[PDB]
RNA sequence: AGUAGAAACAAGGGCCCUGC
């Protein structure tokens, strides 16, 4: 209306000038960024001592002129001072006030219809609250706490997008007339563009601050932390009232938020997938692929496609990683060796050739790294750090908490290091048969030595007895480990220290891209393998809830 | 009685209580003999007196870069460097991670140096300007030298970093330069010498180490080189292990705990271990940025031929560098009634009139002067280049050789920025003694020094490192920061939300105990409440607010809504430190004021956007400052009015240009009038709007659009 | 095509990669450094001494090969000029801490702590802002008794104290707490004596040699000797007051979980203690006067006003017998005045005037800087009564430090319940109220024995150290306690048999001694520090005596 | 981002990616060159179209 | 619309379908049940002779 | 006078303005 004809004019004014039209004649809009810096600049070295230096004076605030007219909020209301007509020097359409006039606008301003609307802009807080009021305390107890650290997200969020997919969401729920083309983004996630939209349109709202606030909804926020106990969303939020070092706040906060089931549910699909693919013999590839495009599910409320949660997840599980494989989907740098996890914290190394003979003399190639690597590991609730030398397994230190998660965690780590004479001279309960080749696909003797300890309690412990065992000299009584699993003994392993305290998961902010071959096993940049399929579970049955396998197979 | 505290540290561990000693309760304490001092040092280090001269300034040219002399009393400082030994370290380090690796790291930072934009040049601390010779915030700095740019030849078209880098080349290279001023011109050799000239900022905001009471603050044409090598710096350091300048706080903890039990399970049962806490001792005044210059050469031997040319531009850019000696001797008679004042340039002709001290430390620094500006050839100054210092130290620790294994002997450790922590391992004293030699003399031969009195060393778990005592345990001191606890100096609704989100962190982090935490919340409750004169309502303070607050009070119903700015009580508590007040009590406030507080079309509201807080009408930005008002700065405002003004009108017309910024092909001006024209044709389809209106507008925009086309 | 090549042209833009660079065309594919002419003059310049020309250093960079013998050569020779030293400290024992010499450190802090008398009343919350209780206490009658006389005990320029103090009282009088600029005045608030500017344009040699116009002479600071009146003070500032809550505290929020009832409960004891104690009533004076000051500084620069120096606190609560209800208290512990606080820019100086009351007779070794009146009687029977009065300064900073003085609760509290959790971790168990009224800590030495107390009254020793602290903190306090770490971490070592070393120990006292001047704490705590060491080398190792 | 080849990756296919990429490998060319391979080569492919 | 632990409520109705679907009538995870059932009474116990 | 530290303050701009 007169408002739009007002700006033509200030345009039209604008123009006159000479060094403004050439302004906003070159270039394209981009500039608009950079004119945005080059003013209003000036900051500030204590702003606490100028905080109370400044609020000490008259007029300390400024605030607009014509928004105090139309309120009519007076000047000198019971002899205390509210503003008066001056000019800032920055602005020059703003006016002088005081801190008073603002409790005046609140106690007796303007009032506008409705501000519930204020529950939806700030959804994340009022949640945070929600899930408190929840919470059932108990008993305060003290003691020395074994607090690992660690990268957790202290934010729960549903439905973890990226940055390139807000800054449009942003647009389509609030600005939309200056909206772009539509990507794919959007095209497929309608349903949840139409929710964010019916909330905020037809409502009084200062749009900067909605547009940030949805940045906020949408963002795990991620922290290197000392972490205790389970790991949860909903306890990294509030974990500041759960526990220090020496002392521990007992709560139950199981029943909330309810996040980890959909990870699981979705971790379930993938090996559902990834198995059923593997029943080919020439397309694995091909027919994962289509088999994850051909795939959705519920989230919530909104249904979402396969694909896009894949390459939204953080799991670092030996099947999320096939899939984000598949689809191009870069990664972490993050082994996995069976059910164990892994993480090289340094050394180098390339692959070297040898061979073992099963029973009798039948020459089997398995091949290992000539050098030296350090390398940490975790089992269920235990935790080490070890280092291989050129087929052997140097020297581990263990922080666990469990006999069996230490045994298990001891186990694997020496398979991995292919150390012993196992490697040189197999067993002979293995045969031919239980060598490989299910239907034809090979197994690397690793793997067959995984699934021989895991078949029997007998066989894992002759593993350890591989392991050269000595007596416990003194002194290193305390920090010394029995066949069993005992933090000390009279006679202990060779070359194993434990320890109380587990150890900190390295970290490293990295991403590779890798690649994977006809057999589902992925490879990065060297002939390291980051994934499989035959350290996943064997098979299991599961009644999938709002999922859809739109495919045929 | 006598009293004495330290008697605690008797039947007491030290750690344990070592914050009791830090005086953080107290203000900390806040020229041209200290730069004159510290160009002297500089000179004395090279322990050489080989000279050229430049054909370029005529000016003599201390090498001090593979030419050691003087080798007495090594036990000092030597800022002498071998280059051969630098690249050995160099090519040790890269073989440890493994080939390919400074290719990788260069590529990483290739690719983000290309697609920068040149504005991101505005963010960052001070610089010096080189027309009006003065410290300017960086985006001022920016916009005056794009200005000089574009009234010297031509508008600045560039959009990218290259593109003004390539700008800051030719521009060394003109013959005369134009800029604005109360529109003079100046030649070749004066602006060439004006560029490269570096200041001094006495900020040193963190007290830290007293030893820093000084930072650099070089010019604008060497800004974005400087960025580009802390970038190639960054991409290598970030993988070192051996190196902590880049993490913060849990990550660097980590880091030593991971290394301590990695060295207690390697080491064999006749070796011990013995730590060292080291604190190298003039660190910006050794490193060479010669050394820099070959060792950025060897780095960037494999990758593209682009990155070989950049990366070489600021290393000699510093290795040419002049000093700024800033506000001269002050002359006075014996009662000190009169009082002369005198500056740098003239310091040279009043020589005689000097104390003796001052004689003795000037005129041998008397040749290297030129107007009010020294030609320090070498050297450095803090905070240049920190991550490529620690990388050049990190380089050491990982030495490694037939001798020190002949004898089962190994050090490592971990570096940030001129503070170290050792390991070493041997099987006897003599070989701890002979171990900790071997590393002090490799880092002697590439200027790395080290302080015998700050280093000290004991057996294995006892040690610090950046005020990080540690032992068994870790003590977060609590006291390094205990400053912070303070209102941020923002606004009133972000304070008290800012001091609990601090409050809550050092629960997680440094272990701040509860009781304790509940003391600083009501501590820094009360110092919130006195910053903005305001208090509760039960309370009888008197005065401008609470004037207003006892007269509307009675309007209430339920005071447990009320607000802290409003005479409202605490209702937070350690179990909610994670939850704003104003999400706390939006239950409970009354309509009426929940509705008046919570309304956008406040004339106090700003946004400021980190900014983990509510938006209300509490949310209020301070006035400006005056004091310029006096001050003849304002034809520099004037260009800043203009670019105001063209900004704010194309938001008005685009209401996403700061949430989302603009992109296209259109100009300014084209994409605005379109978008009038448009909208005018949408209200006048059927909002209330009239042809006679209609057709005003189209005119007004038509001619509009003529006038910007013909000015020029 | 268009639609795949518009949604790649918003992406390009949007990373702004849509430029020559990396959409070039087949001419411009050749980006490269517009390597110049003096850049290149320069660079060909600045090259180590070997080489000549950048040519020649990239050849030798990009082809260099490692050779480990050359480099252990070299690596062994530097070791061999070297010859560090390495001490370990058992065999080489640290000498004692040399304090100067000279005469004694006089009383610093503005305000007096062991000798200063109040004047009380009953607080009424109508006058409550310190422009007012400066009146209502002059009406009563006692502040108008006092008339000091033209014959001072100790000091200088006795007359300008004696006619500023009775243009105070008319001022008071008055009802206006503003001064005139007069002689007296003008003289003790430093009002014209700020130095006058020359140009040296209009200079010339006769000009200088008519009036000597050398270089300033900066007169660095003299030494002083170990105070011997700052043991008093810790005693007298450890003991309780007759009052209490001196220092102002927020309120208790309420509380869901027993983590918040412990937080609550021992948060309640500890300020408890510590609100009684002088200490106390010392910080509550300095975070109100201060306050004060404040303002007056930020409304009525350019005009000399009166302040007063008083405090607010609460007399203590005796049993539910006699009166209930205890009431308020208004103190009134002297008179400050300040001189045009132009604080144009921080770190700036604004001289201010104190005029305390006393009944205790000063020393010629601490109270230096005053200037003492004996000013007539006053109750308690009839007792003496002195006039401390002096001159000073403050500045931004020191005024926002000493207003924010409640940090040194928060320091205090964060030792005690660190060790109170500690020991109650360890056992599994409430350990707090008994590690609080149990276990002893060390305070100081009498008849030549060792004394301890229990934690709970321990506090208020480490609370003094605090505040102390926050008072006298300067380069030299920040200098000693940042070298004084090297020796508590041998001390440790000592204690652990963890034989340590060091490399040059004579240095580090050499800086340790360096910062001891003239600063009553810094002195103190080092004569403390030798007698630490001293106590401890009964039963350790790596100390002389 | 922190390679030529992860920012292509995000407006291409990824198996335009790794042929582009072959391509520059084969020419020896700056890799930033990449993108515009990629973008030629999937206009080419579209314009088939089977 | 009025209530006290949605929270709890809403979680242990989807936890009621999922056991439908799946043809057993069982609820394996106890969190929500045991919250809802032991908000009454709940709590340690110590022993007589113990004090 | 006094302050403070290894240099600065003890108003500064045009009778009026102000306090990063």
């Amino acid at each position: 209306m007169s408002l739009l004809l007002t700006i033509a004019k200030e345009y039209k004014r604008l123009c006159q000038d000479a060094k403004a039209a050439q302004m906003m004649t070159v270039g394209t809009v981009s500039n608009y960024t950079t004119f945005k810096k080059w003013t209003t600049s000036r900051k500030e070295k204590n702003p606490s001592l100028r905080m109370r230096w400044a609020m000490s004076s008259k007029f300390p605030i400024i605030a607009n002129k014509r928004m105090l007219e139309e309120a009519q909020i007076p000047k000198e209301h019971n002899n205390v001072a509210l503003w008066e007509d001056t000019e800032d020097v920055s602005k020059r359409d703003h006016v002088l006030a005081s801190a008073s006039c603002i409790n005046y606008w609140n106690f007796c301003g303007p009032c506008v219809n409705n501000s519930e609307v204020i529950k939806e802009v700030y959804k994340s807080r009022f949640g945070r609250l929600e899930r408190r009021k929840e919470i059932m305390w108990k008993e305060l107890r003290f003691t020395l706490v074994d607090r690992q650290r660690r990268r957790v997200d202290t934010q729960p969020v549903e439905q973890r997008l990226r940055t390139g997919e807000i800054k449009d969401l942003q647009m389509w729920t609030l600005f939309e007339d200056e909206a772009p083309l539509a990507s794919k983004f959007i095209l497929d996630n309608y349903g949840l563009v139409k929710e964010m939209r019916s909330k905020f349109a037809n409502k009084p709202l200062n749009k900067e601050v909605v547009a940030h606030m949805l940045e906020k909804q949408f963002n795990p926020e991620s922290r290197f932390l000392p972490v205790f106990g389970a790991i949860r969303p909903e306890r990294m939020e509030l974990i500041h009232a759960l526990g220090g070092e020496t002392w521990i706040q007992e709560a139950n906060t199981a029943g909330i938020s309810n996040v980890d089931q959909r990870k699981n549910d979705i971790r379930a699909v993938c090996r559902k997938v990834c198995l059923a693919a593997n029943a080919s013999i020439m397309n694995a590839k091909s027919k994962l692929v289509e088999y994850i495009k051909s795939t959705s599910m519920r989230i919530g409320e909104t249904e979402r496609k396969l694909e896009e949660l894949i390459l939204e997840t953080d799991d670092v599980s030996p099947e999320v990683t096939l899939c984000k494989s598949a689809l191009g989907g870069q990664l972490g740098k993050t082994l996995s060796f069976g059910p164990m996890l892994l993480k090289k914290i340094s050394g180098s190394g390339v692959k070297v050739k040898d061979t073992v003979y099963i029973q009798g003399v039948r020459a089997v190639q398995f091949e290992y790294w000539s050098e030296q690597e350090e390398f940490y590991g975790e089992y269920k609730s235990a935790t080490a750090l070890f280092s291989r030398k050129e087929r052997s397994l140097e020297w581990i230190t263990i922080g666990g908490g469990i006999n069996e998660d230490r045994k298990r965690l001891l186990a694997m780590c020496m398979i991995f290091c292919r150390d012993g004479d196992y490697f040189k001279d197999a067993p002979a309960t293995i045969t031919m048969a239980d060598l490989s080749t299910k239907l034809g696909r090979e197994i690397p003797y690793q793997y067959v030595m995984m699934n021989w300890i895991q078949k029997s309690e007998d066989n894992l412990e002759a593993l350890l007895y591989s392991r050269g065992i000595v007596e416990t000299n003194p002194g290193k009584m305390g920090s010394s480990m029995g066949i069993d699993g005992s933090k000390r003994a009279i006679k202990s392993l060779r070359a194993v220290t434990i320890q109380s305290g587990k150890i900190d998961m390295p970290e490293s902010k990295e991403k590779i891209h890798l690649e994977l071959s006809d057999n589902l096993e992925a490879f990065d940049s060297s002939g390291r393998i980051v994934a499989t399929i035959l350290d996943l579970p064997s098979d299991k049955k599961v009644t999938f809830q709002d999922v859809s396998f739109q495919h045929p197979d | 009685m006598e009293i004495n505290p330290y008697l605690m540290f008797l039947n007491n561990d030290v750690t344990s209580l070592i914050s009791t000693t830090y005086p953080y309760t107290g203000p900390p304490p806040m020229s041209t003999k200290y730069t004159l001092e510290t160009i002297k040092r500089t000179y004395d280090y090279s322990r050489t007196s080989v000279e050229k001269t430049s054909k370029v300034f005529n000016i003599p040219r201390r090498k001090f870069c593979n030419c050691l002399e003087d080798k007495d009393e090594l036990v000092k400082p030597t800022g002498n460097v071998d280059i051969s030994s630098l690249l050995g370290l160099a090519e040790m380090m890269e073989k440890r991670m493994g080939e390919g690796f400074f290719k990788h790291c260069v590529m990483e930072a290739e690719t983000e140096i290309l697609k920068m934009h040149f504005s991101r040049l505005t963010e960052g601390r001070q610089t010096y300007d080189w027309t009006s010779e003065r410290n300017m915030p960086a985006a001022t700095a920016l916009q005056l030298t794009v200005d000089a740019i574009k009234e010297t030849e031509g508008p600045f078209k560039g959009t990218t970093m290259l593109e003004y880098c390539n700008k800051m080349i030719e521009m060394l290279d003109w013959k005369e330069i134009k800029f604005k001023k109360v529109i003079d011109s100046i030649k070749h050799d004066e602006f060439l010498i004006r560029a490269l000239t570096i200041n001094t900022m006495a900020k040193d905001g963190e007290r830290g180490k007293l030893q820093r009471r000084a930072i650099a603050t070089p010019g604008m044409i060497v800004r974005p080189f400087s960025k580009i090598v802390e970038t190639v710096a960054q991409k290598i350091c970030e993988k070192l292990k051996e190196s902590g300048l880049p993490v913060g706080g849990n990550e660097k903890k980590a880091k030593l705990k991971t290394t301590v039990t990695s060295l207690n399970a390697r080491m064999n049962s006749d070796q011990f271990a013995v730590n060292i806490t080291g604190d190298n001792s003039k660190w910006n005044e050794c490193q060479q940025p010669e050394a820099y210059l070959a060792l950025l050469a060897y780095i960037t031997k494999d990758s593209s031929d682009l990155m070989k040319d950049l990366c070489s531009v600021a290393p000699v850019l510093f290795c040419n560098k002049f000093v700024k000696l800033g506000q001269g001797i002050r002359l006075s008679n014996k009662r000190k009634t009169k009082e002369v004042i005198i500056k740098a340039e003239k310091m040279g002709k009043y020589k005689n009139l000097m104390r003796e001290e001052y004689k003795n430390l000037f005129e041998p620094l008397e040749k290297y002067i030129q107007k009010d500006v020294c030609f320090l050839p070498g050297g450095m100054l803090m905070g240049m280049f920190n991550m490529l210092s620690t990388v050049l130290g990190v380089s050491t620790l990982c030495y490694m050789d037939e001798e020190l294994k002949a004898k089962g002997c190994f050090w490592t450790g971990l570096q940030s920025s001129d503070d170290f922590v050792l390991f070493a391992v041997a099987s006897n004293w003599s070989n701890i003694h002979w171990t900790i030699r071997r590393f002090n003399a490799v880092c002697k031969l590439i200027g790395i020094n080290m302080s015998l009195e700050k280093s000290y060393g004991s057996l294995p778990e006892l040690f610090e490192f950046t005020s990080m005592f540690f032992d068994g345990e870790f003590v977060s001191n609590l006291a390094m920061e205990l400053p912070a606890f303070t209102t941020a100096g923002v606004n009133e609704g972000v304070d008290f939300t800012a001091a609990m989100s601090i409050i809550k962190t050092n629960m997680i982090n440094n272990s701040l105990s509860p009781s304790t935490a509940l003391m600083a919340l009501r501590i820094c409750l009360q110092e919130f409440r006195a910053t903005y004169r305001v208090h509760p309502w039960d309370s009888r303070v008197k005065g401008g607010r609470m004037k207003i607050i006892n007269e509307f009070i009675k309007t209430i119903e339920n005071k447990d809504g009320l607000l802290i700015a409003d005479g409202g009580k605490l209702m937070n508590n350690i179990s909610t430190l994670h939850i704003p007040e104003e999400v706390l009590k939006f239950e409970k406030m009354d309509e009426q004021y929940r509705n008046r507080v919570f309304n956008p079309k406040n004339p106090f509201t700003n946004f400021d956007k980190e900014n983990e807080a509510v938006v209300s009408t509490h949310s209020f930005r301070t006035r400006a400052n005056r004091t310029l008002l006096n001050t003849d700065m304002r034809a520099m405002m004037a260009e800043e009015k203009r670019y105001q003004m063209v900004c704010d009108m194309f938001k008005s017309v685009f209401e996403s240009a700061d949430i989302n910024p603009p992109i296209g092909a259109m100009s300014i001006g084209e994409a605005i009038e379109e978008k009038l024209l448009e909208r005018a044709k949408m209200k006048r389809d059927i909002g209330a709007i009239e042809d006679s209106e209609y057709e005003e507008i189209k005119d007004i925009i038509r001619d509009a659009k003529k006038a910007r086309l013909e000015s020029r | 095509i268009f639609s795949f090549l518009a949604t790649a042209a918003d992406f390009l833009r949007k990373e702004n990669m849509f430029n020559e660079i990396f959409l070039p065309d087949n001419e411009e594919t050749i980006i490269e450094m517009k390597k110049g002419k003096t850049f290149l003059e320069l660079r060909d310049e600045s090259v180590p001494l070997p080489f000549q020309t950048y040519e020649q250093m990239k050849d030798y960079c990009e082809k260099f090969k490692g050779n480990p013998r050359e480099l252990a050569s070299k690596v062994s020779q530097m070791q061999s000029n070297i010859k560090l030293p390495i001490k370990h400290y058992e065999q080489n024992k640290f000498r004692q801490i040399r304090l100067p010499k000279g005469p004694m450190a006089p009383y610093t802090h503005k305000f007096l702590m062991e000798e200063a008398w109040m004047f009380t009343k009953i607080s009424d919350p109508e006058r409550s802002r310190a422009g007012e209780i400066l009146i209502d206490f002059f009406k009563k009658g006692n502040l108008s008794a006092i008339r000091p006389k033209d014959k001072p005990l100790q000091g200088k320029y006795p007359i300008h104290y004696k006619n500023l103090w009775n243009q105070i009282k008319a001022a008071i009088a008055d009802r206006t707490m503003v001064i005139n600029e007069n002689d007296h005045s003008e003289f003790l608030g430093g009002i014209g004596r700020a130095s006058k500017k020359i140009p040296e344009i209009s200079l010339t040699q006769d000009v200088i040699t008519t009036e000597g116009l050398k270089q300033s002479e900066n007169k660095l600071p003299e030494p002083r000797s170990f105070p011997r009146w700052f043991n008093a003070e810790w005693m007298w500032a450890i003991k309780d007051s007759d009052l209490t809550g001196w220092v102002p505290m927020a309120e208790y929020p309420p509380a869901d979980n027993e983590l918040e009832d412990y937080a609550e409960h021992l948060n309640k004891t500890m300020e408890g203690v510590l609100q009684g104690t002088n200490c106390a009533r010392e910080m509550g004076k300095c975070i109100l006067t201060v306050g004060a000051l404040m303002t007056e500084c930020r409304l009525f620069p350019g005009k000399i006003k009166v302040v007063p120096i008083y405090a607010r606190s609460k007399e203590r609560k005796s049993m539910q017998e006699g009166l209930p209800v205890p009431s308020e208290m208004d103190c009134l512990f002297g008179i400050c005045v300040k001189s045009k606080s132009h604080l144009n820019k921080d770190d700036g100086m604004y001289t201010i005037i104190t005029f305390e009351f006393s009944i205790r007779e000063p020393n010629l070794e601490k109270h230096q800087k005053y200037t003492v009146f004996e000013a007539g009687h006053t109750t308690v029977r009839e007792v003496p009564l002195y006039l401390y009065c002096r001159t000073t300064a403050l500045s931004k900073i020191k005024n926002d430090w000493l207003s924010k003085a409640r940090r040194c609760f928060i320091t205090t509290m964060d030792t005690v319940e660190t060790i109170c959790l500690r020991e109650s971790a360890k056992a599994e168990e409430n350990l707090v109220e008994k590690t609080l009224n149990e276990k002893q800590m060390w305070i100081g030495k009498k008849n030549g024995e060792l004394i301890a107390q229990p934690l709970r009254e321990a506090l208020r020793v480490q609370l003094v150290q605090q505040f102390y602290f926050c008072i006298y903190n300067d380069s030299q306090l920040e200098g000693f306690c940042n070298e004084q770490k090297k020796i508590l971490m041998a001390l440790e070592g000592d204690k652990k048999n963890k034989s340590s070393f060091g490399f040059n120990p004579e240095g580090l006292l050499e800086k340790i001694e360096e910062c001891l001047i003239n600063n009553p704490m810094c002195l103190f705590m080092a004569q403390r520090l030798n007698e630490l060491v001293i106590e401890a080398s009964k039963r350790g190792a790596k100390f002389f005596k | 981002s922190k390679t030529f080849a992860e920012i292509a990756e995000a407006f291409l296919e990824p198996e335009a990616v790794r042929i582009a990429k072959e391509a520059v490998e084969e020419y020896g060319d700056h890799e930033r060159k990449i993108i515009q391979i990629g973008i030629h080569f999937q206009v080419c492919c579209m314009f088939c179209d089977e």
